[PDB]
């Protein structure tokens, strides 16, 4: 069967049809591979087919904990009684923490350097070596648990691992949460989506459903036209680290040993940093090194991140582009001339209609991220409405949010709201010199930058128990 | 679902005590429109030779790609008012809601 | 486990447990049968379990013509070209069409009178004699279809016999809309629910979701609060019929005998015209006929209509009364003394506190069947709420809705516009005195009664194809 | 589905041509709030001996019926403005509606 090495169509695979002249699959008969999502109810005459998701959908840093029991307490270090998350015992990071490594069957990682031998890592979430900017940031907050459950010990002598454990993971998850919805949605969303779907916080809601809605799976996807063809490595003076300050993304790809071996998280930390990410324009939505390159290193071809979205949309049996404006109570646009006018660009409505003949059958992807760009906001009225409504749902329907009556103290509360990215950095890693807030609109050294000396640590005298 | 907690368990569930698998793990996700399968409850638009969507031949996604989303990469535009840890934080936070599982 | 005759819960049982001092079964080791509803996905460890509806959602006449292929191909009628429904081929109704009999494993109607071996009747649903009024109405209806096809027939010679059954399902599945949207409904919900819930029809919406809603399913059971203790029988007078005019609802359950050996359909409809129904109030919400004696007859012990319905919204899993209440943008009450003035009634919501402890576990059916009627009405808020919802997604999202532009031409939906229920009884029956409009508010003879020869029949010339 | 039709399909399948099988007999119902069950997917509340719903045991439907619904058939109070018709055209559109599938 494998989806992967042939292009039968049979279950559970779909693969992506090519059509005739593709500038890189020439061979028509062909494909791109592609395994359908697992169905929520298998075999099913009776159900409309659904997919599932394998994690929490609350925002409770679970890409560092774990979904899942067995894989939860793996990732404890279990060897004493300090409450801390295991750390690679064969390497450091110039004396910091790895994540451990994890025991795969056919481990990607491996591929991408034969010769080195460094598997994937192993964290709350499968995904941590898909590229090294995001192995970083795992690292990062996997370091960011240990300093707070060692913190939390001096303070509290008497707290025994599972205490300290807890209590660090409940800093973490709200240290996520306040970085998302402080300084990351507002800068997704705009100032006036970020009013309409997110308005101030009353309290948590037990009727608000906080599931992850299938389509927005597919509408957070907007994401991928914000990468760059390059992973960028600077040096503690935030220059080129030589010799390859610029790696083209198709040679990072579960790239787990140019962690290990190239210089570890610190030089991706200030290239994330005060690199600019790269926006999406009308006619410049996403790049080839994904478009063409997608995991070329651990693949029989090149994937299309674009179009396997769009081949992922119809798989989930996801509504078109004008069912979506319509839930979203958003005009829907019949013609090419009023899709022209949503879109403020006639020429890619005309594109869209030479390509799906109708508006009503755009995937849910390519029409999101081809709408015209909200005021301070990286996405158009469709993907604002989509995305804004299920963080709302995500944080009004949240037991555990962390402003919610009963879960943090006023006091411990008045200290969380002083974290940062940039404070987290100064505390994890051997970076001195990092981002103003805010940081995702930071990225020019040194205009945008401050010495870590000038951000004051987060205060856990509140955690002390009396 | 205990009377009282003062953690989050690992799965999420018992967050919401009515319904305690909402935002748990390894569960169907909500449905906010009815599904759109060729069949009605199963396969998915592009798989059957000749079957239309509502009318129009179904877009090979690989060509929706190649004709609209393709760009020369030297053209690509620096976000003047984006860092790249915007890019990143973005992923590490579907990290945190998403994963939709596939046959190995 | 059988649970028919077993009281062990174990799948797919779940039997209602008995209460000390019940005041009929004083065993405590007894309990009332109760099978749970299918799954719709069986066995999973994944999905949240859902029930199956095995009907068609759409107000189209399904009880008649069924829901399934193969059922709606052995309701008809396959000898010639005439496009009828199958009838009875050993009795009659004073020379008019009796339903076929169905071919049932373990057929209940047999039961309900050993010598008389008169089984269940076959119908476009499996329920069409669980009582004699019910299968007077599934007759009424058959005839009417084969008095259209016979009409329509005349009218267009060149017409099949697959083109005068689906002209006359047409024309019926109209009818039980029409009857029940500008009759049935406002008489439900009131003036003020009808206006809110059915606001005036525009056309056909494919974004309104037609299904029902697994809440439905319990909540339009609020009829059960209106059921008679008796079947009233009366003949051409409207006179008591003798011998049995007043029979126990118990002994008609199934009770196909009756409608063969027993007068037919006219005694039967002529007493549900003239007779009162039951209303609903806080004290008297249902009868000992349906709650003491259900289905007494066909089975090792009497059920109890109400405590099923109640035992039936668990077994579904459906929130209680506050969450719907809440669904429903109405208040929820927290205390006895809010829902004693949510009920207008302090008697009430301390019976009901006392069982339930909070407002928030009131089964659905309970809590909707205990408000105050709404003024002109026959429910509450709540199910009403539930109720006109419902309808106006069947309305809307149904593309063969009769006022849909392009199902009937002008004329067609002219015509339409002159049916009702009192006709359809005067064209199929040999009752030639009838209630006058509306037939659901008219029920005193002879103040509310006209003849039939004042009521002008549905004028089918529109339909020549000429 | 075909592009074009005359009458209903038997099934109610094709009524809605973008999910043709919304409305159509013998699927799951569509659900309007979550469901909630005694171990969040499967059991039904009054399962488990001794697991309260929300904080209260959970009622005998029975016991619910007898104290609640049970009255004297003497104080029935037939309505002055209904027709018993009115409770019949109910029970027959109710099974024109839903039809809930259990094991024999
Ligand atoms: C055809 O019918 C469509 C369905 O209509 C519903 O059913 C029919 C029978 C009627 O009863 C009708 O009144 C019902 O609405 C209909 O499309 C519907 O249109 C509404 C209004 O545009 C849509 O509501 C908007 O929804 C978005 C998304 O959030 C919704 O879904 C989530 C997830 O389930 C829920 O948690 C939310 O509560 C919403 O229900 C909202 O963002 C939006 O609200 C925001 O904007 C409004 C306006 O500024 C503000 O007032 C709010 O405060 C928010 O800021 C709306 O609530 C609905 O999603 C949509 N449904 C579908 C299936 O598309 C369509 O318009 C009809 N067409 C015609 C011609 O009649
Ligand atoms: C706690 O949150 C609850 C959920 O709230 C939603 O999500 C949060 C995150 C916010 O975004 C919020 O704005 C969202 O609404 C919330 O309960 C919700 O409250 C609303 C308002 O009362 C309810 O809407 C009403 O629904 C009924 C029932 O029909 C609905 O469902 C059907 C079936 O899916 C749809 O087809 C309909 O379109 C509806 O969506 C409607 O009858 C009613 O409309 C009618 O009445 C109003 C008022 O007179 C008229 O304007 C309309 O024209 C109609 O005549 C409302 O649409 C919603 O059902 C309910 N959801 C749930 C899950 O209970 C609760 O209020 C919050 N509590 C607090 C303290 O914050
Ligand atoms: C290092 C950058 C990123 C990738 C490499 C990458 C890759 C993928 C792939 C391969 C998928 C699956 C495609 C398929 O359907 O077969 C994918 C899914 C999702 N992404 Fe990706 N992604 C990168 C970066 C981002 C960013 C910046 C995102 C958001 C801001 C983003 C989101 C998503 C989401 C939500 C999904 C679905 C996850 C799920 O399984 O439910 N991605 N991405
Ligand atoms: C002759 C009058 C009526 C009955 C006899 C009768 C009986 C029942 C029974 C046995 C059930 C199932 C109980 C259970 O859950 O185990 C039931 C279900 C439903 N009813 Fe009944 N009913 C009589 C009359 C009415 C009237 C007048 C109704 C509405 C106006 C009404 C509705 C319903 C509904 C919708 C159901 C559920 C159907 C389904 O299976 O989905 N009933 N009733
Ligand atoms: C557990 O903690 C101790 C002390 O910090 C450390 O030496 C050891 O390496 C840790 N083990 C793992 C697997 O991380
Ligand atoms: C693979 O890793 C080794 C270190 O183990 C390194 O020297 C070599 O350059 C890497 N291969 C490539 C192609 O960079
Ligand atoms: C079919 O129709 C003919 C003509 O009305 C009738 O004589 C015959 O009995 C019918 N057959 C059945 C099974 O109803
Ligand atoms: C049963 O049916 C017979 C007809 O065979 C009838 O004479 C008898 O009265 C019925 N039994 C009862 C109890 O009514
Ligand atoms: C691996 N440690
Ligand atoms: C992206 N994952
Ligand atoms: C059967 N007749
Ligand atoms: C009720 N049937
Ligand atoms: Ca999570
Ligand atoms: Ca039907
Ligand atoms: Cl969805
Ligand atoms: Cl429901």
């Amino acid at each position: 069967v494998n989806c992967e090495t042939s292009c039968v169509q049979q279950p559970p695979c779909f693969p992506l049809k090519i059509p005739p002249n593709d500038p890189r699959i020439k061979n028509q008969a062909d494909c791109i591979p592609f395994f359908r999502s697992c169905p929520a109810c298998p075999g099913s005459n009776i159900t409309i087919r659904n997919q599932i998701n394998a994690l929490t959908s609350f925002v409770d840093a679970s890409m560092v904990y774990g979904s899942e029991e067995p894989l939860a307490r793996n990732l404890r270090n279990m060897s004493n009684q300090l409450g801390l998350l295991a750390v690679n015992q064969r390497f450091q990071d110039n004396g910091r923490a790895l994540l451990p490594f994890d025991n795969l069957h056919d481990d990607p990682c491996l591929l991408t350097n034969r010769s080195a031998r460094i598997p994937c890592f192993l964290a709350g979430d499968t995904r941590s070596s898909e590229m090294p900017e995001l192995t970083s940031m795992h690292t990062l907050l996997l370091r960011e648990h240990n300093r707070l459950a060692t913190e939390l010990k001096s303070l509290n002598p008497r707290w025994d691992g599972e205490r300290l454990y807890q209590e660090a993971r409940k800093i973490v998850g709200a240290m996520v949460q306040i970085i998302t919805y402080r300084d990351y949605l507002p800068l997704v969303l705009g100032p006036t989506a970020m009013r309409k779907y997110l308005p101030t916080y009353r309290s948590y809601n037990d009727s608000v459903d906080p599931r992850i809605a299938n389509v927005f799976t597919n509408a957070f996807r907007y994401g991928h036209t914000l990468i760059q063809p390059f992973m960028f490595r600077l040096d503690n003076r935030y220059q080129p680290m030589e010799p390859n300050p610029r790696v083209p993304l198709s040679r990072v790809f579960f790239a787990s040993w140019r962690v290990v071996l190239e210089g570890g998280i610190d030089p991706i930390l200030r290239g994330l940093m005060a690199t600019p990410a790269k926006l999406n324009r009308q006619n410049q939505i996403a790049v080839d090194e994904i478009r063409e390159r997608l995991f070329e290193q651990v693949m029989r071809i090149g994937l299309d991140l674009p179009a396997l979205n769009m081949q992922r949309s119809r798989d989930h049996g996801l509504p078109g582009y004008n069912a979506w404006r319509r839930f979203c109570g958003l005009p829907q646009p019949e013609t090419v001339g009023q899709l022209g006018t949503v879109l403020r660009n006639l020429k890619l409505a005309r594109k869209l209609m030479e390509q799906y003949g109708t508006p009503n059958n755009i995937d849910i992807w390519m029409g999101g991220v081809s709408e015209p760009l909200k005021r301070k906001g990286r996405v158009g009225p469709l993907l604002a409405c989509i995305i804004g409504t299920q963080f709302r749902k995500l944080r009004d329907g949240d037991r555990f949010w962390w402003e919610n009556e009963g879960v943090f103290s006023m006091q411990q509360r008045q200290a969380l709201a002083q974290i940062s990215l940039p404070r987290i950095i100064c505390d994890n890693t051997g970076i001195t010199t990092v981002s103003k807030n805010n940081i995702f609109m930071s990225n020019s050294y040194p205009r945008d930058f401050v010495n870590c000396s000038t951000l004051p640590a987060l205060n856990l005298a509140s955690w002390r128990e009396a | 679902c205990p009377e009282q907690d003062k953690y989050r368990t690992i799965t999420g569930m018992c967050n919401n005590r009515r319904s305690p698998t909402l935002g748990a793990s390894n569960r169907a996700f909500v449905r906010w429109l009815p599904a759109e399968y060729e069949d009605g409850f199963s396969l998915p638009y592009g798989w059957t030779p000749g079957v239309k969507r509502n009318g129009f031949p179904v877009a090979l996604a690989r060509a929706v790609s190649n004709e609209i989303v393709r760009f020369p990469t030297d053209q690509l535009t620096p976000d003047q008012e984006r860092s790249l840890m915007f890019m990143q934080w973005g992923q590490l936070l579907d990290h945190d809601l998403d994963f939709t599982p596939e046959p190995a």
